[PDB]
């Protein structure tokens, strides 16, 4: 990521801070509602509007992005552990990644819209491409 | 193939969208946020910065061109194929772009919505659009195969 | 969408194809070079490296039906939108399988082809067979669209 | 890469030797008749068979992936220049590195069927897909 990607980004990610893991719950929905080839990865889950799980999750989702956005500059060392979870234990699919990263573009611009400017939204996508990439570097 | 309910969301939020700004809005994100689109586009002038893509005038212009073969899209959900027949004939015989921006643009204008709409754009409206744009980014792509 | 020296060049090559093994190797090269797809054939048993794959007879017996089903796309090309139409509907709703990943499966059948016929598989020939994939991948794509 | 996949890659590679230049050469004309949208980044080009100038071209991108093959550990670093030529000045589809890949994975099997198992196709897959991100790195 450039410097001025940095930036947008560690603006952007302050301005949600306890807001956090109640969008990554949101985005997980969305995501579940438009692409439900994705369900398939969670049998063991109520899937309903407004699970326990689904926020639980959502907040596990949002707390590993903030460790991201903390550690942009050695990024495949502070995600290292969820690659093997994914590729190797949890065969997912790379396509999906895309879909997440979209409907999480979706939840910020839906609840930020002062803050999504273009060139932020941008950088964001840049940086949940960065993301994707290490989370798939176990392929 | 929408449902009723789907279907009546869809048309339901439309009719409340601002035409004269969405489409610049959106044609303009897609040249700043996949920059490699821009090589479609080099007669429109100057797209060096995103604060010179979004107040080209010829991107505002031609946004308004996009959002209007939408508009056009909604009317005959039944019958795209042959809507978009004309469109598809340009976009991969005279222009070749690749399908895969299709789909790009249609999730550009996914995010364009939530933007302006917010709330009210909730999971269930979007799961409907995203069947749309869908659809478009089809349509547009049938005489690849 | 073929030309009548591409459709011959097609069918003298598929006749010389060992229905046999070919089949097996490319839905052997599948699940070893892109791994993800090897959890919608968690019941086939061990795959658990590339020797357990190649050896499984049952991605042997199962590569087996997967060329039976081009042979048919491949005798009725002007309308495989109809030969493939349960197959697409087996995939898309019940197995819930991305489109994306019909595509790797054509592209490794590519490779397989040129692996076996070494210099016989020529430019123009290649091209012909790249139409031929993307024309069945696109079919059982349909349920999606 | 992985240890395996390295020394995988450096056998295959091994075996290709003087004629690199001339796969390279079989690799563009495979894709500019079986992807023809490709095309359209070489008008200033005559790429009818046998050209001068696609057997020049073949060479420069067999060069290149020698340099990479060499230099595996430090790959951003040895294609830096590339990659500001790819996506600032030529502004190429990421779709298209795809393509191009598949097309020398063609022309490999091809010409070594012996060395091509389904473990080496696996690690040249690695590798060339490796490439293509250092070469889309500046989008
Ligand atoms: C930005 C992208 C993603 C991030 C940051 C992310 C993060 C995480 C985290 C932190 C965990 C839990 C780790 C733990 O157990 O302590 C997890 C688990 C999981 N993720 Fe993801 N994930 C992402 C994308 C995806 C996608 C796209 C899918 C599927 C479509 C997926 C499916 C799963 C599943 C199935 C689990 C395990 C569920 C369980 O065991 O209860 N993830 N993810
Ligand atoms: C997915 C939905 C899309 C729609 C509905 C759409 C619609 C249109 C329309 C209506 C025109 C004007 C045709 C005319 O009246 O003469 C046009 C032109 C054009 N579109 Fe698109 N388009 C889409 C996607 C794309 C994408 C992704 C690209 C490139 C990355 C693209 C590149 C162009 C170009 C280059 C022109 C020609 C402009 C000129 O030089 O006059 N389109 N499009
Ligand atoms: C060109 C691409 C493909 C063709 C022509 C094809 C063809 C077939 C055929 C003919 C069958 C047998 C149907 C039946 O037994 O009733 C089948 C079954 C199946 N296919 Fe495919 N297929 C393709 C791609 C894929 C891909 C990419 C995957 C997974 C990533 C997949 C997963 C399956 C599975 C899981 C079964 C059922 C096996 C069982 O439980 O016995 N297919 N396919
Ligand atoms: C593995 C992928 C690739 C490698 C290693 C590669 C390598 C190279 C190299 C070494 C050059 C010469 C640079 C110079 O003259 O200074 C070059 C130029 C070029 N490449 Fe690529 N390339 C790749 C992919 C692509 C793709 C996919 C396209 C288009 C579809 C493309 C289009 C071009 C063009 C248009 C030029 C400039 C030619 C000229 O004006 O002389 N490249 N590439």
């Amino acid at each position: 990521l450039s410097p001025a990607d940095k930036t947008n980004v560690k603006a952007a990610w302050g301005k949600v801070g306890a807001h956090a893991g109640e969008y990554g719950a949101e985005a997980l929905e969305r995501m579940f509602l438009s692409f439900p080839t994705t369900k398939t990865y969670f049998p063991h889950f109520d899937l309903s509007h407004g699970s326990a799980q689904v926020k639980g999750h959502g907040k596990k989702v949002a707390d590993a992005l903030t460790n991201a956005v903390a550690h942009v500059d050695d990024m495949p060392n502070a995600l290292s552990a969820l690659s093997d979870l994914h590729a190797h234990k949890l065969r997912v699919d790379p396509v999906n990644f895309k879909l997440l990263s979209h409907c999480l573009l979706v939840t910020l611009a839906a609840h930020l819209p002062a803050e999504f400017t273009p060139a932020v939204h941008a950088s964001l996508d840049k940086f949940l491409a960065s993301v994707s990439t290490v989370l798939t570097s176990k392929y | 193939h929408l449902t009723p309910e789907e279907k009546s969301a869809v048309t339901a939020l439309w009719g409340k969208v601002n035409v004269d700004e969405v489409g610049g809005e959106a044609l303009g994100r897609l040249l700043v946020v996949y920059p490699w689109t821009q090589r479609f586009f080099e007669s429109f002038g100057d797209l060096s910065t995103p604060d010179a893509v979004m107040g080209n005038p010829k991107v505002k212009a031609h946004g308004k061109k996009v959002l209007g073969a939408f508009s056009d899209g909604l009317a005959h959900l039944d019958n795209l194929k042959g809507t978009f027949a004309t469109l598809s004939e340009l976009h991969c015989d005279k222009l070749h772009v690749d399908p895969e921006n299709f789909r790009l643009l249609g999730n550009v204008l996914v995010c364009v919505l939530a933007h302006h709409f917010g709330k009210e754009f909730t999971p269930p409206v979007q799961a409907a659009y995203q069947k749309v744009v869908a659809g478009v980014a089809n349509a547009l792509a049938h005489k690849y195969h």
